[PDB]
């Protein structure tokens, strides 16, 4: 019998300074392990824009313990690998090897994030890399409006930008990269993760070395949202365009509501070239739209904000039936239109896809250190998915409700003659 | 620990002052031979330091020509005499010996 | 505490089972709420002639289009409305349909999958409609610089075999396959003992069987009496093909010698060498510092945007070398570093890069099965190639037998002194001529 | 290798339906390596 | 110059070895050969003439 | 001889670039010795009795 | 579209072992190599006297 052993379930701690060690003991052949860390680009400001991408393209630069070469060479000798993982709340240093050689890697990853020296010359050969990453993440469409998106739609904080915007390449200065480290790579800030790594050992190395006090208090300046709308005439082949609402902050019970809204508006695709039939957007506009077009519900969730809305891809010209199409189509369930039917399968779309997001041991460690700094715990998939069913239909109804009559926030790019403005929809 | 020393210390000033490079302005440092440790360390000076030492280089080649020196005034005054690049080159140095460290095994 | 060693005990054993028709019948128990599971076909391109060359993949576009009992886009309403995840994929020699679901769903998953493979209505109003879609499909492949060029290093290396043919095939065979091409393609390669019924996840090895009796007993064991398709050897031909394309921004340069098969050991080692040339990005971090000579040297130099080294199996067969993509100014130097490399590999292989080329191959297996779906697919298709699941217990062993001299001795049996395929596209007017590319096969001081 | 995630060298071209579903952005996530 | 003293270079010298030889195998009958020694070439069987 | 000839002399001889000189400076060796040879056996036969040395014997002191 | 390019037929060029298809080049790897470098060692062995 090829049955399996019992599961080890995790273990979870909470130190008293603030930081947060979770390992999981699953035996598997290679060790994952990832410091997760409340220094997403939100806490920049205008004075410093960017520093925090220059430092996510700076972890192979020297530290006090290991020199840029070493760093390569010694990771790259046992396979392993090295990366750094950013959002507009969060980095996320994460480092895998197999069992063997997790002594070798965590030292590497201490190292990166307690211990960068930030030379003057290494930094300075660094910073056209600026202009190469940002260019390479620029070429997808949905990047530019996602970041305008938020530029739009807030007045500080989630409105900075992941990339260092242009007039800033060349100016960060290895100081602003001191200081950044110093007062948001803190314990309270923190959180240590650990997969195939047993538990005394993460407690052992986050008391002895991620014990880094001083810095600045959680969560910085509130997230005020203002609602505007940015434009970007470059024609494209393809207008892509974004309208949303400030939903709900991660963690709320209003935010399983906009959840369960997502996946009956239509989150994403599953069926290779299928016509999307139970995805209610991609119907609506479908029905007076023939050519060739996307929509999709949107969906971000932050500590102190959300927003909840639609994305479409169209021709130029048909834009405005698209986006007109769509947010009407969100009108009806605001009008409660809604059947008990359409709720349960997206339910079921949305609890099977968070199990599924969370089979991979990548996947599932960015879960665990997400929850860890997000809501200082850790909670079993079983839980979420009794958080899902939760959802009344009168709650999903109420979300779509807030984004008709919230203040709107619009990006768009493309040729954008029929695009319409906000007030024009 | 001044009888001793200072006896070594006064032979290390009396070759100082033999040498002569000071006679033009110039610093131990200005006079070291370029190899690829020294173009290194000398890329990694600080704007400053790297300007100064342009020009004092500029200022005793412009001496050599005319088989000059500067006035004793403004000789380089051996107890003065500041080894900007020596923390610099001996980083380089200390990184290369790692590349070949590596290299062996 | 536990070792590398110890963990790789610990991974459960792939059953196995067939049924009476020959259908074979593989899972890995987990521990999972969600699975993956699907069919692995052992069709594709290679087992097409030049009239039909297009068919395979014109059947995966009806696949999911609807079957005589979920017509329409019933079967499309019962995956999406359960959360599931229905995909497809069509190589030269695999075919596989797989879904994503919940590990409760196995059932019906499993049902969905018997009636696609076997009652699948290819209806003339969908069969048209499907014939502009593939179309606009090869507009967009030609628009990627990699995907062309990969197909021209096929039309070349193995010019005149089934090989040389594209999975999507041509232009004129999309307007004129008709429903009786694609029925035929079926009814002729979708027979039990070319099929495999694999799975991933939580569920055991007991109910996959009894849904295979259950929803592939109805499925045709018996072959023609003279009609079982076998693989004829695919001639590999030294040769090159150049497109120049200077209105392009960067050359694609695709380069190769024949490498042996699944089934030969000699991947292993091979598969080692390449892991020590590895790959490049211009996104890397590592740059400058990084061990691959070819890789630290285009990162100073600024040589490549990015090249990648490739073992590609196929039956008694396969393409072994690497792409790369680079300023017209370039190519020359990428040429020269990357052959340099081979040849430095095959006469002068050190015992301290072996063990990285190892140890990155350790890590890549191992971090490549993570998940129910990779775990699936490893199953359906080592059941194909190899016949069985090699553990990965096995090959540790076939990796940790590689040392210095067996990279030396593998890589000059399939590189030293052999013509290789070339596929240029681009501007790539430096392109080396192919006697000096030839020439670069061998050492004269060696 | 560098990636960005936003859906929870010319390119390449998208024309047909088919091929633009999943496109549709549905909050930005910015990775780096060696 | 003590850099070249280590296992990996001891490993390229012992890959080398072998090809080393050879080419003093054809630098020494290439010198017989041209210089038609007779020191060496007496010995040979079939040259003698 | 079931591999043919040119092909076992390929991966003994040719393969390696060192043992590709070898054969070249051993066959010039043996080249030399034979071709010689032959070439002044042409030559005496058109003129056997032209030649000194096809006349040495009358001069035996 | 450019899956319509094949490349042309070689046929009244190749060498008489690699006229098949469906047999491997592998197989006369050895010879074809042999038989042309046979001709450039016959060569320096000329220029060499
Ligand atoms: C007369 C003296 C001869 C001098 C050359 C001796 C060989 C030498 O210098 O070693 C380098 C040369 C490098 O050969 P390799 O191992 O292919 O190295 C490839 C490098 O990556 C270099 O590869 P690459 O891609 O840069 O170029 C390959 C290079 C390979 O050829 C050479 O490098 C030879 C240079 C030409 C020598 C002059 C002719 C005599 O090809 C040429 O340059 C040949 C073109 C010559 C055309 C001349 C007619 C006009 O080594 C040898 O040739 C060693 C064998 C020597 C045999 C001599 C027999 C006695
Ligand atoms: C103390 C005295 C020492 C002397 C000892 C005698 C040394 C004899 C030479 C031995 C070196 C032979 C090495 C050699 O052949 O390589 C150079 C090229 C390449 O040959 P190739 O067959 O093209 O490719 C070699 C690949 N391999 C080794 C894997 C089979 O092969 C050639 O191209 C050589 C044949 C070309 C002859 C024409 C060049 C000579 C100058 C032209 C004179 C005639 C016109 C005036
Ligand atoms: C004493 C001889 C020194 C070696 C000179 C020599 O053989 O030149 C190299 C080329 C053949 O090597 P390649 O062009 O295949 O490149 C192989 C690289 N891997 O040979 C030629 O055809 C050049 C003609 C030289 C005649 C003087
Ligand atoms: C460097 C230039 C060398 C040229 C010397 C020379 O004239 O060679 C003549 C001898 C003749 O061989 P031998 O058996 O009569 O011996 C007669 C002894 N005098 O051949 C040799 O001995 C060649 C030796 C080569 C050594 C480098």
């Amino acid at each position: 019998a090829g049955v399996p052993p019992h599961p080890q379930d995790l273990e979870f701690t909470r130190l008293p300074n603030g930081l947060v060690i979770a390992s999981l003991e699953n035996y598997a052949p290679a060790s994952r392990i990832g410091l997760f860390i409340k220094a997403g680009s939100r806490y920049e400001n205008s004075n410093n824009l960017g520093t925090s991408h220059l430092l996510r393209l700076a972890s192979s630069l020297t530290t006090k313990g290991a020199s840029s070469f070493k760093i390569t060479r010694g990771i790259e000798a046992v396979g392993g690998k090295l990366s750094v993982t950013s959002t507009r709340e969060n980095m996320a240093y994460t480092v895998e090897c197999l069992r063997d050689d997790v002594d070798i890697l965590m030292e590497f990853l201490l190292n990166v994030t307690t211990a960068p020296e930030f030379r003057r010359w290494e930094v300075a050969a660094l910073q056209p890399q600026l202009r190469i990453d940002k260019a390479v993440a620029l070429q997808n469409p949905q990047a530019h409006v996602i970041e305008n998106l938020h530029a739009a739609a807030y007045r500080n904080a989630l409105a900075n930008s992941l990339y260092c915007p242009d007039y800033r390449i060349g100016k960060v200065t290895p100081v602003e990269l001191h200081d950044y480290v110093q007062n948001h790579f803190t314990s309270a800030r923190m959180a240590l993760i650990g997969l195939g790594v047993s538990h005394p050992v993460l407690k052992q190395v986050a008391e002895q070395f991620l014990n880094i006090r001083g810095g600045l208090g959680l969560s910085g300046a509130k997230a005020k949202y203002h609602g505007g709308e940015i434009r970007e005439q470059n024609g494209d082949s393809l207008v892509h365009a974004a309208l949303v609402a400030e939903s709900a902050a991660i963690g709320s019970a209003e935010a399983n509501a906009f959840s369960v809204l997502q996946h009956v508006l239509g989150a994403g695709p599953h069926v290779k070239r299928g016509s999307n039939a139970t995805s209610s957007l991609y119907q609506a506009v479908a029905k007076g739209v023939h050519q060739p077009f996307d929509v999709s519900a949107f969906n971000a969730s932050y500590s102190d904000s959300g927003l909840f809305g639609f994305y479409t891809i169209s021709q130029a010209a048909s834009a405005g039936d698209v986006i007109k199409a769509a947010y009407n189509q969100v009108k009806t369930i605001a009008q409660g239109n809604l059947s008990n039917p359409d709720v349960q399968a997206a339910k079921n779309k949305l609890k099977a896809g968070y199990l599924m997001s969370v089979e991979s041991s990548e996947g599932f460690l960015d879960e665990v250190g997400s929850q860890a700094l997000a809501a200082g715990s850790y909670t079993p998939p079983s839980t979420v998915l009794q958080q899902i069913d939760a959802v009344a239909d009168a709650d999903v109804i109420n979300a779509a409700k807030k984004f008709v009559s919230g203040r709107k926030s619009m990006a768009a790019s493309g040729n954008l003659g029929h695009t319409p403005f906000i007030d024009e929809l | 620990v001044s009888a001793s020393s200072r006896w070594l210390e006064g032979i290390r000033k009396w070759y100082y002052n033999a040498a002569g490079f000071n006679k033009l302005g110039l610093m131990r440092d200005d006079t070291i031979h370029e190899n690829d440790d020294v173009k290194e360390a000398i890329r990694r000076l600080p704007e400053n330091l790297y300007n100064d030492r342009v020009f004092r280089i500029k200022r005793a080649l412009d001496l050599s020509m005319r088989q000059q020196i500067l006035p004793k005034e403004q000789w380089t005054k051996y107890e003065e005499d500041k080894s900007y690049l020596e923390p610099y080159l001996k980083e380089v140095i200390r990184e290369r010996k790692e590349r070949e460290e590596w290299a062996k095994k | 505490t536990a070792t590398y060693a110890q963990a790789l005990q610990s991974v459960p054993e792939t059953q196995v089972s067939q049924l009476d028709n020959g259908l074979r019948v593989a899972s890995e128990q987990s521990s999972q709420p969600t699975c993956t599971v699907g069919v692995w076909i052992d069709a594709g391109s290679r087992y097409e002639s030049e009239k039909n060359n297009g068919a395979g993949y014109f059947v995966e576009h009806l696949a999911f289009k609807g079957t005589k009992n979920r017509p329409g886009n019933a079967l499309e309403k019962e995956v999406e409305s359960m959360g599931a995840h229905l995909n497809a994929y069509s190589t030269r020699e695999h075919t596989a349909y797989y879904i994503k679901a919940l590990s409760k769903d196995l059932p019906k998953a499993v049902e969905l999958l018997a009636d696609i493979v076997q009652n699948c209505s290819l209806e003339d109003s969908q069969i048209e409609k499907e014939r502009d879609v593939i179309l606009q499909e090869l507009q967009e492949n030609d628009t990627s610089m990699r995907d062309v060029v990969f197909n021209y290093l096929h039309a070349t290396a193995f010019q005149g075999t089934p090989l040389a043919q594209s999975v999507e095939g041509p232009s004129e065979n999309v307007r004129k396959l008709s429903r009786a091409d694609l029925t035929e393609y079926l009814s002729r390669h979708y027979k039990a003992p070319r099929m495999v019924l694999a799975a991933a996840g939580g569920l055991e090895h007991r109910q996959l069987l009894d849904l295979a009796q259950k929803h592939f007993s109805g499925l045709s064991g018996t072959y023609d009496e003279d009609a079982v398709p076998t693989l004829s050897p695919c001639r590999f031909t030294g040769s090159q093909i150049c497109h120049r394309e200077d209105g392009l921004p960067l050359a694609h340069v695709a380069i190769a010698v024949e490498g042996p098969g699944w089934a030969h050991p000699d991947n292993v080692a091979l598969q080692v060498a390449n892991a020590i040339i590895g790959h490049y990005d211009c996104t890397y971090g590592g740059g400058a510092h990084l061990s691959s000579p070819l890789a630290s040297i285009a990162a100073t130099n600024k040589l490549c945007q990015s090249f990648q080294t490739f073992n590609i199996c196929y039956a008694d067969t396969g393409l072994l070398g690497a792409h790369f993509v680079c300023d017209h100014m370039s190519i020359d130097d990428m040429m020269f570093v990357l052959q340099g490399q081979w040849m430095r590999l095959c006469t002068s292989a050190t015992e301290s890069e072996v063990l990285r080329g190892k140890n990155l191959l350790r890590n890549a297996l191992v971090s490549h099965l993570d998940g129910t779906t990779p775990v699936c697919e490893d199953i359906g298709r080592s059941l194909l190639t190899y016949g069985r699941r090699i553990p990965l217990a096995e090959w540790e062993s076939r990796i940790a037998e590689v040392d210095a001299r067996v990279v030396r001795e593998v890589c000059s049996k399939y590189f030293y002194d052999q013509c290789p395929a070339v596929a240029g596209f681009g501007p790539i007017e430096q392109l080396p001529d192919y006697n000096r590319i030839r020439s670069g096969m061998f050492w004269l001081r060696f | 290798r560098g990636v960005a995630g936003a859906l929870r060298d010319l390119k390449r071209s998208v024309l047909c339906r088919e091929s633009l579903r999943g496109q549709a952005a549905g909050p930005l996530v910015a990775s780096v390596s060696l | 110059l003590t850099r070249f003293l280590g296992p990996r270079y001891r490993q390229l010298a012992r890959n080398w070895v072998p090809t080393a030889s050879l080419w003093g195998a054809v630098g020494a009958v290439g010198l017989v050969w041209a210089t038609d020694w007779r020191l060496i070439l007496d010995w040979v069987p079939y040259i003698n003439g | 001889v079931a591999p043919t000839l040119t092909a076992r002399l390929y991966s003994l001889l040719f393969r390696r670039t060192s043992t590709f000189a070898l054969t070249i400076v051993v066959g010039a060796l043996f080249f030399e010795r034979a071709f010689d040879q032959g070439a002044d056996a042409i030559y005496e036969h058109i003129n056997e009795g032209k030649l000194w040395k096809h006349i040495k014997h009358k001069y035996e002191n | 579209s450019h899956t319509d390019i094949k490349v042309p037929d070689f046929s009244d060029y190749r060498r008489p072992e690699v006229l098949d298809s469906t047999k491997s080049s592998k197989e006369s790897s050895e010879a074809r190599k042999g038989f042309s470098y046979l001709v450039t060692a016959t060569t320096t062995v000329g220029v060499a006297y």
